[PDB]
């Protein structure tokens, strides 16, 4: 795991780039990655 | 649902109190199960 | 000269409900901002 740092992520399906941190916005159990405005992701949720 | 070689299955749990068996409304639809099985439907029965 | 201050007071009074109650009053500067913002999120749609 890597945090608070400018790393290269491939999730489940999901790859792009940017920093990722830990954040408040709580997911539902059936919620699998978060979105914002012109469905754009900002939030995924850690499989681990 | 059908879709794509899918068979999704989205299930809630919804207490009522009034006459009708249906209420109003204001209810929401959250994931439950899902079965990725390929397999073309045209009927379906109930069991009792 | 107290008349006329009095009546200048009353309408400097008047002037802040009427800015208030009113909800189209500010409409000249919401209206730019809400049209940069929808170009700027139909700018990013596009994407998709
Ligand atoms: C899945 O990842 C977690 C992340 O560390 C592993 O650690 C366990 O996490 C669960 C909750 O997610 C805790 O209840 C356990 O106590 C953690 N284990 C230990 C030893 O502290 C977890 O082991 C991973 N799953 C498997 C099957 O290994
Ligand atoms: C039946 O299912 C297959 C997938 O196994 C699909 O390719 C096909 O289009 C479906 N319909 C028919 C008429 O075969």
């Amino acid at each position: 795991l890597v945090k608070n740092k400018c790393v290269n992520f491939n999730f489940n399906g999901l790859t792009g780039t940017g920093v990722l941190t830990e954040s408040n916005k709580k997911f539902l159990p059936f919620q699998q990655f978060g979105r914002d405005i012109a469905d754009t992701t900002d939030a995924v949720r850690d499989p681990q | 649902k059908n879709i794509d070689g899918y068979f999704k299955i989205y299930s809630k749990h919804t207490p009522i109190n009034l006459v009708r068996d249906l209420p109003q409304g204001f209810s929401a639809l959250e994931p439950l199960v899902d079965l990725p099985i390929g397999i073309n439907i045209t009927r379906f029965q109930t069991l009792l | 000269q107290k008349l006329i201050a009095n009546q200048f007071n009353s309408a400097i009074g008047k002037i802040q409900d009427s800015l208030s109650s009113t909800p189209s009053a500010l409409g000249k500067l919401q209206d730019v901002v809400n049209q940069n913002a929808q170009a700027l999120n139909t700018l990013v749609k596009q994407l998709s």
